[PDB]
RNA sequence: CGACUCUUAGCGGUGGAUCACUCGGCUCGUGCGUCGAUGAAGAACGCAGCUAGCUGCGAGAAUUAAUGUGAAUUGCAGGACACAUUGAUCAUCGACACUUCGAACGCACUUGCGGCCCCGGGUUCCUCCCGGGGCUACGCCUGUCUGAGCGUCGCU
RNA sequence: GAGCUCUCGCUGGCCCUUGAAAAUCCGGGGGAGAGGGUGUAAAUCUCGCGCCGGGCCGUACCCAUAUCCGCAGCAGGUCUCC
RNA sequence: GCGGGCCCGGGUGGAGCCGCCGCAGGUGCAGAUCUUGGUGGUAGUAGCAAAUAUUCAAACGAGAACUUUGAAGGCCGAAGUGGAGAAGGGUUCCAUGUGAACAGCAGUUGAACAUGGGUCAGUCGGUCCUGAGAGAUGGGCGAGCGCCGUUCCGAAGGGACGGGCGAUGGCCUCCGUUGCCCUCGGCCGAUCGAAAGGGAGUCGGGUUCAGAUCCCCGAAUCCGGAGUGGCGGAGAUGGGCGCCGCGAGGCGUCCAGUGCGGUAACGCGACCGAUCCCGGAGAAGCCGGCGGGAGCCCCGGGGAGAGUUCUCUUUUCUUUGUGAA
RNA sequence: CUAAGGCUAAAUACCGGCACGAGACCGAUAGUCAACAAGUACCGUAAGGGAAAGUUGAAAAGAACUUUGAAGAGAGAGUUCA
RNA sequence: CGCGACCUCAGAUCAGACGUGGCGACCCGCUGAAUUUAAGCAUAUUAGUCAGCGGAGGAGAAGAAACUAACCAGGAUUCCCUCAGUAACGGCGAGUGAACAGGGAAGAGCCCAGCGCCGAAUCCCCGCCCCGCGGCGGGGCGCGGGACAUGUGGCGUACGGAAGACCCGCUCCCCGGCGCCGCUCGUGGGGGGCCCAAGUCCUUCUGAUCGAGGCCCAGCCCGUGGACGGUGUGAGGCCGGUAG
């Protein structure tokens, strides 16, 4: 669920989540978006994991 | 439909997948005896009976 | 870097929950690099990583299902996982005293007259 | 001598007949003769670095543990392992684990709505809310508790 | 501008045809009861602001002389709006 | 050798085979509109003719009647060959590349093939309600799987307020929870049944190769919670009496105070209240006539951009606005 | 003989299941439909219907390289006893 | 006006258990036809068969005479041969059709109600202690509960039984654990794992021998092993196995 991604989320990337939006991809995958708060940034958080 | 259910939009899903086609390297196999996927499902033709 | 049931066999179970925590942050990120290109030594950490999570969880849980059958050893009463499950026609049967068991007329009949041996031609 | 047409022969085409091979069938016979509410048969959905099908497996998802054996798997890389080490693969398999439907079990089958307890986030039980854990089907036997009767009686 | 379409509102005609149910919301009749006692309280079918939350599923495209059904890119068939 | 057939020569072939004495059979094909598979004449033949129509130049490209670009000529002529949906389809949608096979010519093209990408909701719908109907329990039948029936041969509501008791928890002040006792209580059959019926609440601009009333920006709104009430405001600060003080005003006491205005329809930001009862909305057919509002069309002009100007035409063509609350 | 009450193994059957053995049986249009990704592909709304399809070579040693062609395709060369 | 027993009847997310479905070759209980034959067809036949329903196990069912016989009698049930295509049934047509005795395979008998005698002498559940507890038992300690006199248990059932009288000789069977020696017939019971003989000998063919010739006797060695399969053909001795 969307409470649970948002938890998860911040339990583990150490952020704090504004909304989140999801879908169910044509494929049997769940697909999520992650609004991030003003105060942090995404593309840091990407850098930090890895994703550029 | 665009107004499909969870049950058909799985089943749709997993059709999609298994669409594909087979992978060259399965050919190089030792004991192999397969040249085509042979069950390749196209959307004007055999239409999924659902 | 291999994990192995023996060492884990002693081991206290926060710290193998620590492991298992450690496991799971490792294969999340070898997911990251894998969906990101990565590398052929990369991906194949994967299953390394995912059998030492099976072998940590397999730990776990036979250390603590021999705890708690050890707990109910002696009680009446035990939870349905921790009794003995051979098939549904053999726990319906008989509880082996039963069969056993003599009413006091078989057991007179016995005593007065019991099998013996004989031979013939002689 | 021309072209076309007819017969025969050599070679070259279409086709896969015949023969030889066979990890497959058919028939007879021997032993054993075992499913399930501790959740059967069957079905759905997922699981491999590269994976469609078959086969195997169940979020511990191409297998975990233990035992036996003892140097591989392999289509390619990657490699764990020192193969003087419980030690790669295999076979056995007695430990653990075993998603969703299905006799299928809170109510219906949309994956929608609920109630009873405990814990955590929020609280500092405060009820909203969120997450996690255990229960909530029918019939029936023994026993317990709470009950009804202008049923049969006893005292006041 | 009897101009076309949509909508709102009056006024009539027809029936031996009289033209849906439930969820849900609201108003009214009563006063069982509450309040503090002379500066305060019980109440606000909450008057104006202020704080928190709203979970799950579908969402691309065709919708038809070529994405549907007729063995097919078949002169056939297939419910609507502008 | 009459014959059924057989023995040698040559070539191919690469792994088993035959004679004789007996035994056994799924043992001999020209037909059965026989079964299966393959191949001919027909035959390079019928045919590639329903709905007015194409032409020029350039580009890519080995290759152009069919691709793309520009120009010209046409058609569909707002009940369209236009723009969006429902059922159905299920990746056919988008980008890139190939031209093996398919698109009854071709193709540099495609809905073909191969790689990737793409569907973002409290407000749009399912989810809620019931309709025609379906279908459990109670009951009856049936050898039986089951069937009949939906109120009928039922001890059918496990809910609630007010009071009492008992217990725990939390500054056992104050409250919540649970258990018991008293009390109150009609419903009408569990349940299912509509993405066009009923059903509170979102719009404007921008944005992608492909999604946007869903993303971003900016403005709102509905429902639920709100304990310790976060605030203000309404119940609200009236009169009499006895004193003090020039007065404003201050003190003590008796009370009133669950609002106010208008003759009226009714109005004012609020303006106690239970079990119970009544009513309304939801909630209604078809057709005719008339009137109001809006969108579009029409006319007289101003601007802005523009085709014609060999003659005329203060010219003809396009645009000229504001959301919900 | 003593009904209207009850129990009991063995000699018996076994086209399903588990694991074996054998054959005067068939040898890929045969033998089970299925020797192979077969109750699979595919057909029908459904009950259901239901195939075709084995063989390079001892060893891929599966034709490097040169040349014409856009390519499919050829000409040389090479492997192999072939 | 309430309380206390009993009898009938409800509620449970009350404590602990049990049934539901699947397979179904063989088995048991029901229901149950028409093709077909009769050269037509209606009784018959097909046929207690297919189809349908329900219920189990490793087997099921049956089973120890309310029997067969009429003999100088036999003696539970089940299966085989024969009885026997017979007695009998049947538009006496087509057709259908057993049983007894005899020979075998196997062989095993028993228990209640009632009738009566024993102080309910009987059984289930919950608490504690000891043993083992992975097919939850045994003993003891509980004025701890319940069931039972509307009848539990002991003796006892058609072959007779019970109690006394007194004739005769005398006192081991079963259940639950603790361990132990013999490895228990395919000639070591079942399952699993690891192993145990002998040419790659000399020439010669071939792409490659497992081919051919030869080697103290058909030839060199083993043989209680000369089955089979693999290995570049046709291998007792190359390998796994084979015999023991
Ligand atoms: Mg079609
Ligand atoms: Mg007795
Ligand atoms: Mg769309
Ligand atoms: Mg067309
Ligand atoms: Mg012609
Ligand atoms: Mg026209
Ligand atoms: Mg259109
Ligand atoms: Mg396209
Ligand atoms: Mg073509
Ligand atoms: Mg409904
Ligand atoms: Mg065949
Ligand atoms: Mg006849
Ligand atoms: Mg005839
Ligand atoms: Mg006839
Ligand atoms: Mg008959
Ligand atoms: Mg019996
Ligand atoms: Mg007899
Ligand atoms: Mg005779
Ligand atoms: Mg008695
Ligand atoms: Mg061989
Ligand atoms: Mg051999
Ligand atoms: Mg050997």
């Amino acid at each position: 669920n969307k409470h649970q991604i948002k938890q998860a989320v911040k339990k583990l990337y150490d952020i704090d989540v504004a909304k989140v939006n999801t879908l169910i991809r044509p494929d049997g995958e769940k697909k999520a978006y992650v609004r991030l708060a003003p105060d942090y940034d995404a593309l840091d958080v990407a850098n930090k994991i890895g994703i550029i | 439909s665009s107004h499909k259910t969870f049950r058909i939009k799985r089943f749709l899903a997993k059709k999609q997948k298994q669409n594909r086609p087979i992978p060259q390297w399965i050919r190089m196999k030792t004991g192999n005896k397969i040249r085509y996927n042979s069950k390749r499902r196209h959307w004007r033709r055999t239409k999924l009976g659902l | 870097a291999k994990i192995k049931a023996r060492d884990l066999r002693g081991k206290k179970k926060e710290e193998l929950l620590k492991q298992l925590d450690d496991l799971k942050v490792e294969l999340s990120q070898l997911r990251v690099a894998k969906v990101t290109g990565g590398a052929a030594s990369k991906l194949s950490k994967i299953r390394v990583v995912r059998k030492s999570i099976a072998r940590v969880l397999t730990v776990i849980n036979q250390t603590q299902k021999e705890n708690l059958r050890k707990f109910y050893k002696g009680k009446k009463y035990k939870p349905l996982d921790l009794r003995p499950k051979k098939t549904r026609a053999m726990r319906r049967r008989l509880n082996k005293h039963e069969e056993s068991l003599k009413t006091k007329k078989q057991q007179r009949k016995e005593r007065l007259y019991p099998l013996r041996k004989y031979a013939v031609k002689a």
